[PDB]
């Protein structure tokens, strides 16, 4: 087995987010963590995007700090499998690099990882840092410049139940302040931390008693001093023998996740909240302390993190909802809210469910996720491409280049051209245009003029024009009537295209020495040439700006492009890159989206070029071939006009991204998705939260509340508190509104969803399998299998039957219904009567959550005990259990590559792949599945399901949705290609300089507790596309073994061609 | 309850 994972969509939820002078001295920097993912940004007045960097590790922990005489601060990283490293920014010159400073795995081999998880803490006074990894321990590493390599000891901790830690303020020894949990409650206890002697002495104040579910703990600086601990109906301050408490009204509803120092004194603080709410949180100074007040500013998306930038200005981070910055405002809005939204940031979210459609009835899939949770949820619909929408499309053909000619704002003109003729359009040429004073250019297939010789190659600006007969050059000039010639050059060879864009310079490409020159304006002096290789010339070329930087652009006739820095006053060409795109010439063209110039690409790939982490970007238009292009405003404004060989065409432009997310939002968690095409409308399972009444209500409108159909469940079989109340929605495929909604019974939650005929009935129903869950039951003793038909408008109930246990999966099997009931699996028949009926189960299981069938085959994903296999037996009329792993892995999802290959994701953040035995003595060795690939995601998958996002070397194609937002593939490989790839995935680590420097190997292992293995018959594609992304002198470190560089860019070229 | 757990853990709530 040899398989192939890499990203389609990096991971979009916050874990983190931190704000300090990183960059500079004078810069206020948010730095975010998404899950392996650094973002770094400037505060403007927005946010100025500066570097994007990947770690190898789940960032667990992530605080900046500022050394003795630092110029600027340093940041500290901690990764979940215990990677501990200092990072500083260096940036010399155009160049930006994260370069480690300290580093070290700070893991014990003795130890119980913790509920509350890893918490990283460092000392006011920067003389250390504080791990709190394992219960009973606490890891402490000294920050004296000296140790480099982060050595640590550890302390032995006598609470065995920490729950929050902080460093205070003000303290003469370094100390810290922690709320723990014995039996008796929760309590307050304060250690110093002794450097020299290596363990605890006792701290400032004595051990305070606090709430039942006290939580957080803010440590206030020094003009206060103390420590304020978050609960659930109280906020409370401590410092030695001051204790002021209060327990406002507001705050009980609701549970306060995080918070964030706004004003440096520590006066003002803001919280976060489940539900959503912001609160100020307000120390009055009297250097003494009166009060506490709590004030509710608004609502926010639920926030993981809050951090204050400068200026009433918020970042929220969410995990389960969109990001946003939001304004605070000194005066109310209509509604009470001093909160306003300015920005939002997609977030994919905890992907609970996905499926893949081709909406658009062509031949592209997209994907449709369940996103979110609570107020935050929705559907994704996930596009691939950038699309273009037509306006009018004459079928007209030939057309050889197009023009947009403005005395005032609109475009009016479009200009064609044609073998030997032109045609003019409002319902041979080289250029048409807009110059200076007034006046329009036109360049015909001989003269505006020289000496009866034929004009082959034109270019021009607003105020410039530079004609090319043969191999000789004349530099014009644009003045209030006609155009007078400034210069005369002859070139070596004959010219083959030719740019001005603005003129100090001129980018000529040549015809026989397949040159790329830059000469000086008007000297035409060369001021560099670089000579491209090979023996097709340049068909287009093009100098251009993409985010600050400047660049040269060439396309050749084999639809390669290259790209080059541009000096501007140098005229150096730096950085050479080559990137295939297409098969035939490309004709390179500027436009504008937002406020950003990219360039159309014209081939038989259309391709929008621009500019992202400052790296350059190619992105495909979700069209058959384009020939030319311009920008328009006459179809009418904002426009493109696009001619193909046999017809011309006119519209709008999508946003300029690689992927399209279109967003449906939902106010309510939804769970599982499926789609039922002869309704043309999808089923979702969802949930709403509601409050016992003075009588159940509910806190704010959702897609099931507000639905186009109602209905609720009408069985008679079972005959401030919050409860979930669940429904299926139907939802129309185009509009995406809700057409119906059907309502549970009370406590039945729905957990899984087919959309599947059964046996001889022709009608296509909605099945959900559903559960009675009462938070005193331990499992679910009651359940039912329900089957609705979407009949015209509404549903209605056609079938019911009652189990005894949850229903946590359920497939279409060969026309009966395989279903799992709370730790056995069932296949149910389907009579002519409407109704199930039991053919046969299997019980040895301990909780069957996840199912997948192929032929005559199911794939049993369990609670705790990994993976088996099972089969029906049509004969028997049986199940027969085939095999099985026996290992200890806690499942998330499960899917059927082939009929001899399982792939699986545990709660580890593993991947794993079983395979048959093909050996001898088959009851016993047959009958164990043989783990032959291990590797560690970093991520917990929801739900892998068949299909891909691309097709208008590899085998088989399975995408996967994260808890984090990221969406995976996976996809299968020759033997051949798997050592190949194998081979320069163990050459680029040696090149390529990690973030933390951490081993590429290390994080990719297999890791549990029981077990940590390396990484098999896996290979990174992250790790393989990285390559396209390095130094030419370091591309040929990585080919010593009969390989050539160029040849490997074509390998991993067609590689990225896959998502 | 199991139920929960799991509806939470597909979170990771």
């Amino acid at each position: 087995s040899y398989n192939y994972v890499v990203t389609a969509q990096k991971p979009t939820a916050v874990n983190g987010c931190v704000t300090g002078h990183f960059t500079s001295a004078e810069d206020l920097n948010l730095l975010i963590a998404k899950n392996t993912r650094l973002e770094i940004y400037v505060v403007t007045a927005g946010l100025r995007p500066v570097k994007e960097v990947g770690m190898y590790g789940k960032i667990a922990v992530m605080e900046l700090f500022r050394p003795k005489g630092e110029s600027k601060d340093l940041l500290f990283i901690l990764t979940a499998k215990y990677n501990a490293c200092i990072l500083e920014y260096k940036q010399s010159g155009e160049s930006i690099d994260i370069i480690t400073r300290a580093h070290g795995n700070v893991q014990d081999r003795i130890g119980r990882p913790s509920e509350t998880g890893i918490i990283g803490i460092i000392d006011p006074e920067c003389r250390m840092i504080g791990l709190r990894l394992y219960d009973g321990l606490f890891k402490v590493i000294p920050l004296d410049r000296d140790n480099k390599e982060l050595k640590a000891f550890n302390i032995r901790l006598e609470e065995l139940h920490v729950i929050d830690v902080k460093f205070l303020y003000g303290c003469q020894a370094p100390t810290i302040c922690f709320v723990y949990q014995d039996p008796q409650g929760r309590h307050v206890k304060t250690y110093e931390v002794s450097l020299r002697e290596k363990e605890f002495n006792k701290g400032p104040w004595k051990q305070e008693n606090v709430e039942a579910e006290a939580s957080m703990v803010i440590a206030v600086p020094e003009p206060f001093g103390g420590a304020i601990i978050i609960g659930q109906e109280s906020i409370t301050y401590h410092n030695g023998d001051k204790y002021l408490a209060i327990a406002p009204p507001i705050i009980k509803q609701s549970t306060i996740v995080c918070h964030n120092r706004v004003d440096p004194n520590g006066s003002r603080y803001l919280l976060g909240d489940m539900e959503g709410r912001l609160f100020m949180l307000l120390l009055e100074k009297e250097v003494t302390l009166k009060d506490l007040r709590v004030e509710l500013l608004g609502e926010t998306s639920i926030a993981e993190c809050l951090t204050y930038l400068d200026n009433g200005v918020v970042f929220v981070g969410s995990r389960l909802g969109d990001s946003q910055l939001v304004k605070l405002n000194v005066d109310s809005n209509e509604q009470g809210s001093y909160v306003v939204a300015m920005e939002t940031f997609t977030n994919l979210g905890p992907i609970v469910d996905m499926c893949v459609v081709d909406l658009e009835r062509q031949g592209q899939g997209q994907l449709v996720t369940c996103s979110g949770a609570f107020k935050e949820g929705s559907l994704r619909i996930i596009r691939n491409g950038i699309g273009i929408h037509e306006h009018a499309s004459i079928d007209l053909p030939g057309i050889k280049g197009l023009w947009p000619l403005r005395n005032r704002e609109t475009d009016d003109t479009l200009v064609l051209s044609f073998v030997g003729q032109t045609r003019v359009l409002m319902l041979q040429t080289f250029f048409c245009g807009n110059v200076a004073h007034q006046q329009l250019i036109q360049i015909t297939s001989a003269s505006v003029e020289p000496q009866a010789k034929n004009i082959s190659v034109a270019s021009c600006n607003s105020s410039q024009v530079v004609v090319a007969v043969g191999r000789a050059l004349y530099y014009l000039q644009i003045h209030p009537q006609e155009l007078r010639q400034i210069s005369h050059t002859e070139m070596e060879h004959e010219v083959a295209c030719l740019d001005i864009t603005p003129s100090p310079l001129c980018a000529i490409g040549l015809w026989t020495d397949i040159s790329a020159r830059i000469l000086k304006l008007p000297s035409f002096e060369l001021l560099h040439k670089e000579m491209l290789g090979g023996e097709i010339i340049p068909r287009s070329i093009l100098m251009t700006t993409f985010e600050s930087s400047h660049y040269l652009l060439c396309a050749l006739g084999d639809g390669a492009l290259f790209y080059f820095g541009l000096n501007i006053e140098t005229g150096l060409l730096s950085d050479r890159k080559k990137v295939t795109l297409g098969t035939q010439p490309t004709v390179l063209r500027t436009f504008r989206s937002l406020s950003t110039t990219n360039v159309f690409a014209c081939s038989d790939r259309p391709t929008v070029i621009y500019s992202s982490n400052h790296k350059l970007v190619f992105s495909n238009v979700n069209l058959k071939e384009v020939n030319y292009m311009c920008p328009l405003n006459s179809g009418y404004p904002d426009s493109l006009a696009l001619a193909n060989n046999s017809t011309l065409t006119i519209g709008t432009i999508d946003e300029i991204q690689k992927l399209h997310i279109r967003t449906v939002p939902l106010y309510e968690s939804p769970r599982k998705i499926c789609y039922q095409e002869v309704s043309q409308c999808f089923g979702v399972l969802s949930s709403r939260i509601e409050v016992q009444d003075t009588s159940t209500t509910a806190l704010r409108p959702s897609a099931s509340t507000q639905a186009l159909s109602s209905s609720v469940s009408s069985s008679k079989l079972f005959s401030g508190e919050e409860v979930e109340v669940h429904n299926l929605l139907i939802i129309d495929q185009h509009t995406f509104e809700v057409l119906h909604a059907h309502q549970f019974l009370q406590n039945e939650y729905a957990l899984s969803l087919v959309s599947c005929k059964l046996g001889k009935d022709p009608n296509t129903y909605f099945i959900v399998g559903t559960a009675m869950v009462y938070p005193e039951e331990a499992e679910p003793k009651q359940g039912r299998i329900v089957v609705f038909q979407y009949s015209d408008g509404k549903l209605q109930t056609v079938a019911e039957k009652e189990v005894k246990g949850a229903v946590y999966s359920m497939v279409e099997f060969n026309g009966k219904l395989l279903a799992s009931i709370n730790s056995t699996v069932r296949l149910y028949e389907w009579t002519t009567e409407k109704e199930l009926r039991t053919e046969c189960n299997h019980y040895n299981n301990i909780m069957a959550l996840y199912l997948k069938t192929k032929g005559d085959f199911i794939l049993v994903g369990d609670l705790m005990r990994s993976v088996l296999l099972l089969a029906y037996k049509p004969m028997e009329g049986n199940f027969e259990e085939i095999a099985r792993d026996f290992n200890p892995n806690w499942m998330s999802a499960v899917e059927i590559l082939d009929d001899d290959n399982f792939l699986g994701a545990e709660n580890a953040f593993n991947l794993f792949v079983c395979q048959k035995d093909s050996a001898a003595t088959t009851d016993e060795e047959r009958q164990h599945l043989q783990e032959v690939g291990l590797f560690h995601l970093g991520e917990f998958v929801n739900v892998f399901c068949h299909g891909s996002l691309v097709m208008q070397p590899t085998q088989g194609s399975v995408l996967f949705g994260t808890v984090n937002g990221m969406i995976g593939l996976v996809t299968s490989l020759s033997e051949s290609w798997y050592n190949l790839l194998l081979d320069m995935q163990n050459r680029l680590n040696k090149v390529i300089k990690s973030v933390g420097k951490i081993e590429h190997s290390f994080w990719r292992s297999f890791h549990t507790e029981r077990k940590t293995e390396p990484a098999t018959g896996f290979i990174d594609g992250d790790l393989i596309e990285s390559f396209l992304d390095i130094s030419r002198p370091k591309m040929q470190e990585v080919v010593a073994n009969e390989a050539t560089a160029d040849d490997l860019i074509k390998v991993v070229e067609e590689l990225t061609r896959i998502h | 309850n199991a139920v929960q757990l799991l509806c939470a853990r597909t979170r990771d709530g």
